[PDB]
């Protein structure tokens, strides 16, 4: 899974933790913002926001998925900046 | 932000609907859902289903949502409002927190009450030195407003 814990959505720019657990970098700088030193998924002690994971970035550009309203198959390190554009994604919303 | 995360939410509903809960908007208020729990099997409240209402803060998810029950409930951490007295709707909350998570969470309570830390003190105490009689007693509201 690819997915952000916090946002639900494919992960966008992740962040590793110190705890190990990988975020959306706007998700886990947001969460600290609203609970400071501490984990959004496991509550552990966090003392940063953590590092680029740029493994999991790495992986992201060979995997694919479709999009939720419009079916078309997209690659994973883009679908942030698709369902930005998405004409059904910006219909509904 | 807490609008896509809100459908996301409710379309991973639809897709593996949870098979003792269901939840929904009220008209197209997407910040505004009621759920139905039924009753844990094993549990007082067996046979019984319970309305919720859910209001959704608008930073959801770095805030929990508002719950509440709506069906009256004879319960040590409920009260006569509905009020819903647990950890993970108030300091324990977060992010990674989901609305069928809550739900599973309110299905627990249910089953395993918590009367260490009440909300309602005379129901704890009935509960901690005559189990039998709260028993009798959740039963018979059970019956009476659940179903
Ligand atoms: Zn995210
Ligand atoms: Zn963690
Ligand atoms: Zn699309």
């Amino acid at each position: 899974s690819f997915d952000c814990a916090v946002c639900l959505e494919v992960l966008h720019q992740p962040v590793r933790t110190r705890c190990g657990h990988v975020f959306c970098r706007s998700c886990i700088a947001t969460s600290l913002k609203n609970n400071k030193w501490t984990c959004p998924y496991c509550r552990a002690y966090l003392p940063s926001e953590g590092v680029p994971a740029t493994d999991v970035a790495k992986r992201m550009k060979s995997e694919y998925k479709n999009c939720a309203e419009c079916d078309t198959l997209v690659c994973l390190s883009e679908m942030r900046a698709h369902i930005r554009t998405c004409q059904k994604y910006i219909d509904k919303y | 932000m807490a609008l896509k995360r809100i459908h996301k939410e409710l379309n991973d509903l639809a897709r593996d609907p949870p098979a003792q809960s269901r939840a929904g908007p009220v008209g197209d208020d997407m910040f505004h859902w009621q759920a139905t729990i039924m009753g844990p099997n094993d549990s007082p409240y067996q046979g019984g289903v319970f309305f919720l209402t859910i209001h959704f803060p608008t930073d959801y998810p770095f805030k929990p949502p508002k719950v509440a029950f709506t069906t009256r409930i004879y319960h040590p951490n409920i009260n006569s409002n509905g009020s819903i007295k647990l950890d993970i709707l108030r300091s324990q909350w977060s992010p990674a927190l989901t609305i069928s998570k809550v739900l599973l969470s309110i299905s627990s309570l249910l089953s395993d009450p918590n009367p260490d830390d009440p909300l309602v003190p005379e129901i704890a105490r009935i509960y901690k030195t005559d189990r039998e009689k709260y028993n009798r007693i959740a039963r018979e509201w059970t019956q009476k407003y659940a179903m």
